[PDB]
């Protein structure tokens, strides 16, 4: 909102800064730019941006005082190049004058952010996510960083909540007017990149307050995300995540009609420096227009998948008395027997990836037949992709309960997320 | 066709 001295925002084919200082941007042509205000940054030596702030207006202070956010989208790790992921630190946005200033640093799962005043001093403060969890919220996806320093403390904020601090009571001056340059720089593979949104200067230290308010204005869209943040699409092949169940997938039992639920694989080297589930497991799902290709809240879908080349259907039986039944999957078909129609749903309140699946008698039919989830069945023990009625009551709760078995994020396929072995 | 050989099974699955 207030205080901002440069807002980098993407305007009829460019990146601009809509700040009102009119800083001057120059993107050189290897950077990937979309109206999803999304930018890349790849190996090349064209990927780059260079940014001249306007000396005038802007002023370094004696003290710190100043903020720098932005959205970030970092790839996993390769397999086979993990050590020179866990050691190679790359420079990503510099912004340096007569040797002092300030720089955006990765190192592998490590975000640096590194402070030089006008004395040599330097100081650093970072975030570092888990490279062993089996599923997680950071490797890959969209998140939102933000980087406050006043005179006593440097502080990282992900996602609008605090994860790091550092003393800086002993920086001087540090002068933060010179040109910034986004580029990737060092000893980098070339695959390496990086995708950005969203970059923003402030010229105050943002309260913890502020920042959770901006996380969320920037995270709303009328339209669902898949599993790495960005939009849900119909005509687009999706894997199928469970937030209820993260080591769980569905794949069509044989010779059955029916969703079983398996047991995610997890990497099978014993490399002691990583661990994940693989994400391209279960049957490839398809979301289809019942009625652009964005996916919005409210929306009228089929849920299909891939049987072969075979495309099929996700339905529930017209009869069921119990809490929760088994899902029929099976070709498309007219049989009046079977509800055909979800609503896609965004119930939680707070920023999420997740989504539910409504089952409809039809598109103006107001009575909700259940929602879309994993339930264990007694026959031995053992899950199944189901509709349940007892999530209509439970997805009323707040707040909003996150680890229902009725949230489910899309996953495509990406070139930030490799498994193969 | 298909649809209604699997509804068969499927019947059986929801144990009726």
């Amino acid at each position: 909102l207030n205080n901002i001295i440069l807002n980098l925002r993407y305007k009829d084919n460019n990146l601009i800064d809509l700040s009102g200082y009119g800083a001057k941007v120059e993107v050189y042509d290897g950077v990937e730019l979309n109206d999803k205000n999304q930018f890349k940054l790849t190996s090349s030596a064209n990927s780059k941006i260079r940014v001249t702030q306007n000396q005038n207006i802007i002023f370094n202070s004696v003290f710190l005082d100043f903020s720098v956010s932005f959205w970030i989208r970092i790839p996993k790790y390769k397999n086979d190049g993990i050590q020179n992921y866990i050691h190679n630190e790359y420079t990503i946005i510099n912004c340096m004058k007569n040797n002092s200033g300030w720089k955006i640093s990765i190192r592998g799962n490590r975000i640096i952010w590194t402070l030089i005043d006008i004395n040599g001093k330097t100081k650093s403060v970072f975030f570092e996510y888990n490279i062993r969890e089996d599923i997680s919220e950071y490797i890959n996806r969209w998140f939102f960083v933000t980087i406050t320093n006043n005179l006593n403390n440097a502080k990282i904020y992900i996602n609008g909540k605090l994860e790091s601090n550092t003393d800086i009571k002993d920086i001087r001056e540090v002068i933060a007017n010179g040109e910034i340059i986004f580029k990737l720089d060092g000893d980098i593979d070339r695959t390496q990149f990086i995708w950005m949104k969203y970059f923003s200067i402030f010229n105050t230290e943002l309260s913890q307050s502020n920042i959770e308010e901006r996380y969320k204005i920037q995270s709303y869209s009328e339209y669902l995300k898949d599993f790495w943040g960005n939009p849900l699409m119909y005509n687009k092949e999706y894997y199928m995540f469970n937030a209820g169940n993260k080591n769980s997938y569905i794949k069509l039992k044989k010779d059955s009609p029916v969703g079983e639920i398996l047991t995610r694989s997890k990497y099978n080297q014993n490399s002691k420096y990583i661990n994940y589930r693989d994400l391209y497991i279960g049957e490839k799902f398809i979301i289809r227009r019942k009625s652009d290709d964005i996916v919005r809240k409210e929306d009228y879908i089929y849920l299909d998948f891939f049987n072969l080349n075979q495309e099929w259907r996700v339905y529930t039986y017209k009869y069921f008395k119990k809490e929760e039944e088994k899902l029929f999957l099976a070709p498309i078909s007219d049989s009046d027997e079977f509800y055909n129609t979800i609503q896609i749903k965004e119930y939680d309140e707070q920023p999420t990836y997740s989504c539910q699946l409504l089952f409809k008698k039809d598109e103006e039919s107001t009575d909700e037949i259940g929602l879309i989830g994993i339930h264990r069945f007694y026959e031995e023990y053992k899950d199944y992709f189901c509709i349940s009625k007892w999530y209509l009551k439970e997805v009323k709760r707040k707040p909003y309960n996150l680890k229902l078995g009725c949230n489910w994020q899309f996953i495509p396929k990406d070139e930030g997320w490799t498994e193969l072995q | 066709d298909a649809f209604s050989k699997l509804k068969e099974k499927f019947m059986n699955e929801l144990h009726k």
